[PDB]
RNA sequence: GACGAAGACCCUAUGGAGCUUUAAUUUAUUAAUGCAAAACCUGCAUUAAAAAUUUCGGUUGGGGCGACCUCGGAGCAGAACCCAACCUCCGAGGCUAAGACUUCACCAGUCAAAGCGAAGAUCCAAUAACUUGACCAACGGAACAAGUUACCCUAGGGCAAUCCUAUUCUAGAGUCCAUAUCAACAAUAGGGUUUACUGGAUCAGGACAUCCCGAUGGUGCAGCCGCUAUUAAAGGUUCGUUUGUUCAACG
RNA sequence: CUAUGUAGCAAAAUAGUGGGAAGAUUUAUAGGUAGAGGCGACAAACCUACCGAGCCUGGUGAUAGCUGGUUGUCCAAGAUAGAAUCUUAGUUCAACUUUAAAUUUGCCCACAGAACCAAAUCCCCUUGUAAAUUUAACUGUUAGUCCAAAGAGGAACAGCUCUUUGGACACUAGGAAAAAACCUUGUAGAGAGAGUAAAAAAUGAUCCCAAACAUAUAACUGAACUCCUCACACCCAAUUGGACCAAUCUA
């Protein structure tokens, strides 16, 4: 089945490469990390992968999460893991095309 | 309970694909995509499969 | 199961009782280790055969020199039970481009010139 | 004693030869009919008998009986990946395109930025077609083949949960009293339990955990004998009726 | 029916004891039935010594996932993931191995990092190293045993089936008595040199089983490990690469 990380921290991942294959949401998508229908995480932008811990604010459109956050004491928060890809190359450059 | 039926179009004929329909339901017609002209056309069933 | 062993760092902490028991000193440590193998690689896991093959310790006693830097100590902490480490001693300094061919290593670990 | 120099028994082979069939395929040959052919033979079809060719999946209590055979989810497999089970518990049968993942092969399988447009295999048959289905569930699938070989042949392989017994607390008894006797449970010891879902004659060697003979202690034997206990293996340890998993009964 | 005989006088006899012996008897002579056939007072009995299917020649060098074999010298690399299969006595793919060739990173590895519901593992900067990937081309092995450990099954046992991490064996040598699996040790030759490694016990059934020793200073002994003088390709199975070559014929 092999539902685990496939690009670990500090790895150079190109566009479209799968970062993590999972069953439940162990690792939530972050910056430049997209999700598929099967919860696979894939790298949208070429770069370097990092993992972080952040605050969780679910979609109100979702129901199984918008209510549990409604059951938490003052000063509470649901922290969760995220996997980002800091992009490496810039979008583009400008080069002389015509001298007229 | 359900039957696969070869649905065919009317304008830009020749299309065929086996779609599903509940057997308890009567003859089926839909508005969907014909790529010969790439337009919305009425597709109707011809023969159950 | 049987697994690699991660030695807690607490053991590698010389005490005030150990320092006067061997000829060492906390401050101003020693440049080079002279290391010899006194045990067989056979009958031991492969992650020690490879380490020994990497430190040049393939042959038996046959002393060999290595830096005293943590990148090598991490390797010697895995094979510390198949080797004897002594500190090289230079009571006459590094040899010059003359006296390279007239050196000698005594059993106490001192490198000297012209026997 | 040199496992001293024919014959059996168990298992295997996509070996062989059979037998029976309500196992699969056939009617070529015969016999009936039926239809055309010029009172008989020729051709076609249907029905039957008679045969002919052919096969006997896999894991397994103890081989058989009986289940299951593909895919999926939970512990083993505590924390990247993978890891068995007839181990442990349950169900299912729009087009184009950078990059990647994978059920440890392959075959299959899986995700997907941007961009353009709309919101259970192969082969076969029917097919103009756009493509299409059942079986293949023994679920990597012979297109269609069962029961059985006590007449078989060849190539080959072949430190016990539950318990039995003795010593420990005596605690329960024994007309009074644990020690004259059983001594319940347990504990400490030495020893086995394979079926369900090999004797006799002949000669015997040996141990003692002793049946007798020998020596000793206590006795509730007041005494021979009895009872238990220690010691003792030099010697001995019957003849018959019925019957042969080998014992048992009886004189 | 018994005894002899069992390479015997004989590939079924001898000696005795027995059944029939005017009948469904026994027998000489010529002919007939021919192998999926004959014949059979059915026993799978007999058809020229061996018939659940004669014998000979041919197809035939039948086929054989099975058994057995496989021939000069020397050197070198060289071993136990797995999947499918009328498949587990075999094959194909992978993994591992070998050779030739191309290229540049491979292994070890701290800090950082991998979830909500104990051992460790994964990943890389450095560092010690010199290997690794890729391409071309083939064969061979494959579901091994024991020991330490963590689990599942059988007690937490039955020396029990299975999964996983490691070691060893199938390679050398020395020890524990003999000793594949424990401990010590590897790269190979000559030496009538040397230093070491491991390594000694405490307080039921043929016939016990080294002999002995309480008190003279702890060191010594002990390998193919290492050093020494010289020389070096000269200690694995299956497989793979290489250097030589006996004898015969020909130019
Ligand atoms: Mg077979
Ligand atoms: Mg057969
Ligand atoms: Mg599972
Ligand atoms: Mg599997
Ligand atoms: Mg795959
Ligand atoms: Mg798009
Ligand atoms: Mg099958
Ligand atoms: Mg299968
Ligand atoms: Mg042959
Ligand atoms: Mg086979
Ligand atoms: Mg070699
Ligand atoms: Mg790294
Ligand atoms: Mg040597």
């Amino acid at each position: 089945r092999r539902q685990g990380i496939k690009k670990m921290e500090g790895h150079y991942v190109h566009a479209g490469n799968i970062i993590a294959t999972q069953r439940h949401f162990r690792w939530h998508p972050g910056a430049h990390v997209g999700v598929g229908k099967n919860k696979c995480l894939y790298a949208l932008e070429e770069g370097i992968v990092r993992y972080t811990k952040e605050v969780y604010v679910p979609h109100p459109r979702n129901t199984e999460a918008v209510d549990l956050i409604t059951r938490l004491p003052k000063g509470a928060v649901l922290y969760k893991t995220f996997v980002h890809v800091v992009p490496a190359k810039p979008e583009g450059t400008f080069k002389l095309v015509a001298m007229l | 309970k359900n039957i696969l039926v070869r649905m065919v179009s009317e304008a830009g004929t020749g299309f065929c694909f086996n779609t599903k329909r509940n057997r308890l339901r009567e003859k089926l017609t839909l508005l969907h995509y014909d790529p010969v002209v790439k337009q919305r056309v009425l597709f109707v069933e011809k023969k159950k499969i | 199961k049987f697994t690699r062993s991660r030695i807690p760092e607490k053991v590698f902490q010389a005490s005030p009782e150990d320092h006067e028991k061997y000829g060492g000193d906390p401050q101003n440590p020693h440049k080079l280790h002279i290391v010899t193998r006194i045990k067989s690689t056979r009958r031991r896991p492969y992650w020690e055969k490879d380490i020994i093959k990497m430190l040049g310790l393939e042959k038996a006693h046959t002393p060999q020199v290595h830096k005293n830097i943590p990148s090598v100590n991490a390797k010697l902490k895995v094979v510390k039970h198949l080797i004897r480490i002594k500190p090289l001693k230079l009571p006459q300094g590094l040899p010059a481009e003359e006296n390279m061919s007239n050196t000698c290593l005594k059993s106490t670990g001192e490198l000297v010139v012209q026997w």
